[PDB]
Formats: C-alpha cells, structure tokens, sequence
C-alpha cells in the first residue's frame, strides 16, 4: 500500500505488552519523535494506560486487539464484537445448560455478556477459568477439570 | 491479527490520502515535547485526524 | 541515618476522611515524646488526584519519584490498578494501599484491606446455599467473582449473576428484583459499592414486599455506612462484614482522640462515622512506623532522578524495605497484622454481624486457618359442621367467635400439647390446588408452603 503523494515512516518498537512501564517508555519514545498516529497492541491489563495516554494527548491509536468496554476517544480498533455473534449462535442452537472454559487474558467482557444473557434467557453456565494454570503441571489439573 | 494489521495499514493509508486530497497541511517536526507536560496542552489538528 | 523520612500521598476523589486520618496518624506519630518508639521525624507530601486516568496518576507518581520518597501510601481503582502496580514494581518503590486486593500476584504492593472471598465461601458452606442471586460490580476486583464461579462448579450451586456496574436507571434494578421474584428467589449476595448497595436497598424498600422471608448477605466492609434502617423494619435479616472491632481499646482510644478534632484542620471527622478505610490508613501508618524502626534497629541503609530513564536502574535497597514491609507483625485497629511474600493479609480476623428481627448480634469471626468460628397460626375454612360462626359472634373476640367439630378438635390438640394457638381463616376460599402454568399452590396449602 505504498502511495505516490507521500510516504509513511513507521518507528518500530519491540517491547513487552503486559508491563505498563515498558509501554509508557515506548509511548514516550514515540511521542518524543513527534508522531501523528501509533499502531500497536495492548494487553488486557494495560488497556487503561493506552486509553488514558491516547485520549489525554489526543493522539490516535489503531489496534487489532480485543474490543473495550466503553467509548474511549482516539481508539480505532480492528476486531469486531464477538459476544453478539456467540449469543446468536447459542440462540440458533437453542441451548439451556453448557460449560464455558474461558481465559482471563483478554478481559472478562464476554463472560459478563454471556452470564447476563444466560440469566435473562434462563440458562445454566458452568464457567471455568483456565488461565491461572501454569505450564509445568497442566496435565493433572486438566484431568481433574474434565473429571 | 495479521489480517487485521494488513487491513489497518490500508485504513491508515486511505486516511492519509484523504488528508492529501483535502489539502490539509499538518506537517511539523520532531518537537512534540515531553510526554509528561504539566499541563499537557493538546494540538487541535489531531482532532480532525 | 535519616532523620528525614518523607513519604508520598496519592489521594483520589472521596478521600477526605482518609486524608484527615492520614494527617492525624502522622500527627500522633510525631507527638509521641519518647526516644524509643519515635526515633526520627516523619514528613509527607500530598498530591490530590483529580481524575482516575493513568495520565494524572503517572504525573503524580513521577512527581513523588522526582521529589524523593521511601514509601508511597495511595489509592487505586480499576483504571489505575495496573499503572500503580507496574510503576511501583519497575522502579522498586514500595506502595502501601488500603484499596481492593488485586487479582494477580505482584511485587512491591502492600495491601492493607484483607481478602474477603474465604469468609464469603465459608459462610456459603455454613448456610448451605445452593440456589441464590449474585449482584456484582467490577470496581473492586474479579477475585470474588471467580471464587463464586469456582465454588458453584465444585459444590454444584445455582448462581444467578448480574453485572450491575454499568446500570444507572433504578427501573432495571426493579425489573431484576421482579424477575428474581418470578424465579422464587430468596437468597442474595451483593458484592458492590456502598452507594450502590444503598440504592438497591432503597429500591427494595420502595418496591416493597421484599423484607419478610428474605436474606441479603452484603459482602462489603462498609457495613457501618450501609443505610439499612428501613430494611430492618420489614423483617429481613442481613449478614454483614466488619474488620473494625469497637471492643478493641485502641480503636476506642482512636475514637476519643478523633471526635475532639476541628472541622478546619480535619474535615469529615465529627459529622460522619469512622470508615474502615481510615482505620486501614492508621494501621498502615503503624506498619510503616514499625518497618522504619526495624530498619533503624538493623542498621540497614535506605539512601533522585527521572521516572522514565532508559534504562531505569532502580536503587536496590528498597527491596529490603519491601522485606521490611513484609515482616511487620503488629496489633492495630484491625487486630493482628502480618504479610505474606506477596503483600496480602494473613493471621487476621473478620467480624461477622447478623441483624435479625430480634436485633443485632456478633454471629462469629472468621479465620483463614481453622474455619469461620461462630458463637400458633391455625388456619381453616368455614364449613359445616366443622367450623361455624356463633350467633352473637360480633359480641365477642379472639378464638371464641367460632365453633364446630374442628374447633373442638383443635382445643383437644392444644389440651394434649399445651401450646397456645390462633384460629385464622383462609382468604381466597380455595382448599388447595397447583396451577400447571404458575406452579403456585393456593389456599391453605399455599399458606403452609409460603410461610
Ligand atoms: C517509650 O516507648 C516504649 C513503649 O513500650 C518503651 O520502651 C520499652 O522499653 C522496654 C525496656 O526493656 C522494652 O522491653 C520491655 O520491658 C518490659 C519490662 O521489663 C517487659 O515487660 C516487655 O515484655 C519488654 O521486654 C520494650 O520493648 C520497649 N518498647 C518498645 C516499643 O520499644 C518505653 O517505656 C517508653 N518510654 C521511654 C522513656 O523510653
Ligand atoms: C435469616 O438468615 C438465615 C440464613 O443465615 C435464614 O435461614 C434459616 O431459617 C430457618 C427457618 O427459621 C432457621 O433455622 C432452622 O431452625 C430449625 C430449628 O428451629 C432447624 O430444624 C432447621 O434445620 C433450620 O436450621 C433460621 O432462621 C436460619 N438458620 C440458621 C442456622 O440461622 C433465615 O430464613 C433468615 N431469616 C429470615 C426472616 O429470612
Ligand atoms: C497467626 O494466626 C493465628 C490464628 O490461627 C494466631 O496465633 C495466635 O497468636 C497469639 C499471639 O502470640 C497467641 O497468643 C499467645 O500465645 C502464647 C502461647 O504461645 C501465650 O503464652 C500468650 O499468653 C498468648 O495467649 C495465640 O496463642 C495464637 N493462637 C491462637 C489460636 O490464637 C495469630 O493471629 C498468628 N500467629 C502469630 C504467631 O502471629
């Protein structure tokens, strides 16, 4: 997508995403260069840092990450909503009791949405977090889980 | 995520081409200042962006 | 060895009484008049946070770091949780807080408010609940929500949950209560803020017919601030939580030293009850004082720059100060105070109060080691010759108005038992039936089932 009228110049910073200190350092390094827009990801815990530093300084931020819960300015996002499609799929399949193995690394918005619509539609959700299990003993915990 | 990145590059290119086609000059240099300015006054031409 | 100990204060909105208790605890520490428990002078700097955004919190933290401190007492919400934990774990600055406990296990964070989910699950196992309603917001962590979900998985419970953090209209609360009435729900657990709990209880009182036969477990430590007076006048019992014991003599000495303050230098001190956050602030000041006394007794060094240096290069002594904040064993206003290797509370005690129709009582205390340790209507229908009215029935009162076979039968039952009774009449005139749609028993059967 190179054009003829101008030329982009991306300043690539390969830092961490969970540690908000490195995110703040990379943001201030990009801001000291005087940029007009910032493309990047954000973690589930560091969403507030991105929304704060991009709404206060009025600098646009384009992301492919998960949709937020609320209307934050200067946050352009690429991933659409997943909760409405999933509720439409369950209502097409006409379920009443099911299990929901979720991960706690992209927020808990989908869990709250499916619990609210399940209680509004009188369903039985067995919702279990799986993200708190380490990589060292993830065989007997999964066996006890499916037991 | 890679496909959404490939689409977001197209979105940014189309938006910057719309700025280049609307004759809006927002060109500046690398003197945006400190990120911890107190009070950090905004610059209005980002509001159009 | 300083001889100059300056700390930092991060105060958000609605932190007036907490700021007053902070300044009053600093004043109590500086006016000891003893060379043993007061070996130095304590200073502080206060930065009031206007907004909950990470920008102002980052500016305040970098101002406290460029000023030069040894510890930072502060508050945080969901919007400023990760910002404070990341900036205080990266620059090795110890951060003391009375706010809600974090979900993840982090470093350099000393939490004064203890965890609540153990006592909640212990009271759920003690009351044997298997089908209840769970109102929750998001503003005090997700550990309690995940604990309730895991306990409903393990113990086969039926939890009907509502995320009520984004709801502003009270009509939504009314229709949720009406929907839970349509599900015949009688047991509630509300993990929300104090103002939201007061709003839900006001909607219970205004909507009405939701007191007798109901139980509201309020999983919140602000039990002294919950306006539950109109709920108590209807016949509902409430299971609450407190960590501030008034029988503790240090607490009542703090009350006697607290009510004599002026409004000008210490606002919200006389015209309001003592919140639990102010007691946690005072206990945090006691922990910081004990930590710096232990640092002086062990001759450990504690002795500027930018908060965004590349690389950071933090000063390595503060980890020992973190150790000094992880081995404090004192007796403050919340009882015993210790800390683990993550800065969470241990060896503590949560007081549980039940306010039934007989009145208020202390129903037991909770400990993470052992357990939560705790410490006649007669109805009939007018049928001949079973129950009939007398001739001059209006000329009398009580059970003497009626007569017949079942009246004499009830008198003989009361003679062979010896317990006073009360003859009542069923209103709807139906004997007993269950509709196939509503699944509701009517008549005397519905009077016996629905109490
Ligand atoms: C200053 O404040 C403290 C408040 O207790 C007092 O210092 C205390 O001094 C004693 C002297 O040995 C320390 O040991 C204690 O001795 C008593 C009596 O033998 C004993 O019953 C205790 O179990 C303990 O071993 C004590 O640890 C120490 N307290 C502190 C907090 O350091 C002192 O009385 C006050 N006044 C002056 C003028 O120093
Ligand atoms: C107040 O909250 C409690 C839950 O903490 C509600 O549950 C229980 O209700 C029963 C019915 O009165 C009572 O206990 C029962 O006692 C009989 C003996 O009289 C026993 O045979 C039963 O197995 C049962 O334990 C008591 O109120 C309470 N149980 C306990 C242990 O406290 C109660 O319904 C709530 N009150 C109201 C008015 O909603
Ligand atoms: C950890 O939590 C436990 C609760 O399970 C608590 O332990 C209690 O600590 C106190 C303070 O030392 C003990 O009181 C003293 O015990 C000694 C005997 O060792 C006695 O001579 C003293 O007169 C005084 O009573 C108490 O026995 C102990 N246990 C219980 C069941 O209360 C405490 O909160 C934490 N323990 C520590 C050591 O911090």
């Amino acid at each position: 997508f190179s054009t003829s009228e101008f030329r982009l110049t991306p300043h690539i910073d390969n830092l961490e995403v969970a540690n908000s200190f490195a995110v703040t350092n990379a943001f201030c390094s990009q801001f000291s260069r005087g940029v007009y827009a910032i493309f990047g990801f954000y973690d589930k815990k560091s969403v507030n840092t991105i929304t704060s530093f991009c709404g206060t300084l009025h600098v646009s931020f384009i992301t492919p990450s998960f949709p937020t819960d609320g209307t934050h300015p200067f946050v352009i996002q690429m991933r659409p909503d997943l909760k409405g499609a999933l509720l439409s799929l369950i209502e097409y399949y006409q379920w009443d009791k099911f299990a929901y193995l979720y991960d706690s690394d992209r927020g808990l918005s989908t869990l709250q949405a499916v619990l609210d619509s399940a209680a509004e539609k009188k369903w039985q959700v067995t919702a279990i977090n799986v993200g708190n299990i380490n990589n060292d003993k993830k065989d007997e915990t999964y066996r006890s889980l499916f037991q | 995520t890679s496909a959404l990145t490939y689409d977001a590059v197209q979105v940014m290119t189309e938006a910057f081409r719309n700025l280049r086609k609307q004759r809006i000059e927002i060109s500046r240099r690398g003197n945006a200042g400190d990120c911890l300015a107190n009070p950090a006054v905004p610059w209005g031409q980002g509001v159009e962006i | 060895f300083p001889n100059t100990i300056s700390i930092g204060g991060l105060f958000m909105r609605n932190t007036v009484q907490e700021h007053s208790a902070f300044r009053f605890a600093v004043q109590l520490y500086n006016t000891n008049q003893n060379t043993t428990e007061k070996p130095f002078h304590l200073n502080y700097h206060v930065d009031h946070l206007d907004s909950s955004n990470s920008f102002s919190v980052t500016n305040a933290f970098c101002s406290q770091f460029s000023r030069g401190v040894y510890a930072i007492f502060g508050f945080y919400d969901q919007m400023s949780m990760n910002t404070l934990t990341s900036f205080c774990g990266a620059l090795h600055t110890s951060f003391v807080t009375p706010s809600f406990p974090t979900d993840a296990d982090v470093q350099f964070v000393i939490q004064m408010r203890p965890a609540l989910k153990g006592a909640i699950l212990s009271l759920l196992s003690y009351y044997k609940w298997e089908k209840f309603v769970y109102l929750y917001d998001t503003e005090r962590g997700f550990s309690v929500l995940q604990a309730i979900m895991e306990a409903a998985v393990q113990n086969n419970w039926q939890v009907t949950a509502r995320s009520v953090g984004n709801i502003k209209d009270v009509q939504e609360f009314r229709r949720i209560i009406e929907e839970m009435d349509r599900r015949q729900e009688k047991r509630y657990l509300i993990d929300c803020e104090v103002e939201r709990i007061n709003t839900i209880l006001e909607q219970v009182v205004i909507l009405g017919k939701h007191s007798r036969g109901y139980h509201y477990m309020l999983a919140n430590l602000g039990f002294t601030d919950i306006l539950l007076e109109r709920v108590m006048h209807g016949g509902a019992n409430i299971t609450g939580f407190q960590i501030v014991n008034n029988e503790n003599p240090m607490v009542q000495q703090f009350i006697q030293r607290w009510v004599r303050l002026d409004e000008r230098e210490f606002p919200e001190a006389k015209n309001a009850p003592l919140k639990y956050t102010s007691a946690l602030t005072h206990d945090a000041i006691l922990v910081i004082a004990e930590a710096f006394r232990y640092l002086r007794r062990q001759r450990v060094d504690v002795s500027a720059g930018d908060c965004l240096a590349n690389p950071a290069v933090p000063w390595s002594q503060g980890i020992d100060i973190e150790r000094a904040l992880k081995m404090v064993q004192v007796q403050g206003m919340t009882g015993n105070i210790q800390f683990d290797t993550y800065g969470r509370r241990t060896n503590y005690t949560i007081d549980v109060y039940e306010m039934k129709v007989s009145g208020s009582r202390k129903a037991g205390y909770w400990n993470e080691y052992e357990r939560f340790v705790p410490f006649i209507v007669v109805t009939t229908i007018l049928e001949s010759p079973y129950v009939m009215y007398k001739k001059n029935h209006e000329q009398l009162e009580g059970n003497e108005r009626y007569e017949g076979y079942c009246v004499d039968l009830a008198y003989e039952i009361a003679k062979h038992v010896r317990i006073k009774y009360k003859l009542s009449i069923v209103g709807d005139g139906k004997y007993g039936a269950r509709d196939p749609e509503t699944k509701i028993w009517n008549g005397m059967v519905g009077e016996l089932v629905y109490g």
